[PDB]
């Protein structure tokens, strides 16, 4: 019940499923005259960690040049090991 | 020898392959840069040959006088001369999508025929091979101009020359494979489990 009250209110798109053949590949969406019927959410959340993770790559790339900077340092280095009567 | 060396004079439709290569009356690129390998009977096999018109196709096929000659993809440059170029520059860029039947994944089924024979009673389960295959290209794909040619013994090739289809890349010809290639695992002593 609570997938169907869940399906009901999900949306859906329409697609080539030359973009998506990698979710046909696995019967993950329905097909009909070679269109893709995305579980929408999940793709958009895999292609934005993807696309997140290349940037993140990018930005460790370009960061030495960004080390020259005072102000922003000591920030960065506290932000990133405070993840650890 | 001699018979082969007269169907090649006489019998062969090169005007046919030629136009159907081509996909154009007049020849163009994806005729003279496409490859094209003879296999001859003392076992030699010779690749990235090419024909600029059916003259010369008749000429060089007429004079090598293969057993037989398999199609390759059309190239960015003439094949043949290779020789010329480096090894990085001959990209392959459209080929017919293809697929390869054979009776040799259906001798666990069939008692009419034991080993490398065929008659009409096991044609049935390539029969509905074709049933299905076409069936999934019409309908999920959408393509039009594919035909089917007997592989000579007991399978059949197909042959999809829809423009969409010969410019799919190697990723998503695999994709349409393993979409229609839903037995994956051939052996009859496991279950599928589908």
């Amino acid at each position: 019940h609570q997938r169907k009250q869940y399906f009901q209110q999900e949306k859906f798109i329409k697609l080539p499923f030359e973009n998506v053949i990698e979710l046909v590949g696995n019967r993950l969406v329905f097909l009909k005259d070679g269109y893709a019927y995305l579980q929408q959410l999940n793709l958009l959340s895999n292609e934005f960690a993807s696309k997140l993770n290349q940037e993140l790559i990018k930005t460790y790339q370009y960061l030495p040049r960004l080390n020259e900077d005072d102000r922003l340092l000591p920030i960065l280095n506290h932000l990133s090991s405070g993840y650890t009567d | 020898s001699s018979d082969m060396e007269y169907y090649y004079k006489s019998l062969y439709p090169f005007k046919h392959i030629f136009n159907w290569l081509n996909h154009s009356p007049k020849p163009s690129r994806d005729m003279i840069n496409r490859e094209f390998a003879m296999a001859f009977r003392s076992g030699a096999y010779k690749r990235y040959n090419s024909f600029n018109s059916v003259q010369d196709f008749k000429a060089q096929i007429e004079k090598a006088n293969p057993d037989r000659f398999e199609i390759g993809a059309i190239y960015n440059k003439p094949p043949r001369e290779r020789d010329t170029l480096l090894k990085s520059e001959l990209k392959a860029l459209e080929k017919e999508l293809v697929f390869d039947i054979d009776m040799d994944d259906y001798d666990a089924f069939r008692t009419c025929c034991s080993g490398a024979q065929v008659c009409s009673k096991c044609w049935k389960f390539i029969s509905l091979a074709m049933k299905i295959t076409n069936t999934a290209l019409r309908e999920d794909f959408g393509y039009k101009d594919f035909i089917w040619v007997f592989s000579g013994r007991r399978g059949a090739h197909c042959w999809v020359s829809d423009k969409r289809a010969r410019a799919l890349t190697d990723v998503q010809r695999r994709n349409v494979l393993d979409y229609v290639n839903v037995i994956r695992d051939r052996n009859t002593d496991k279950r599928l489990a589908l």
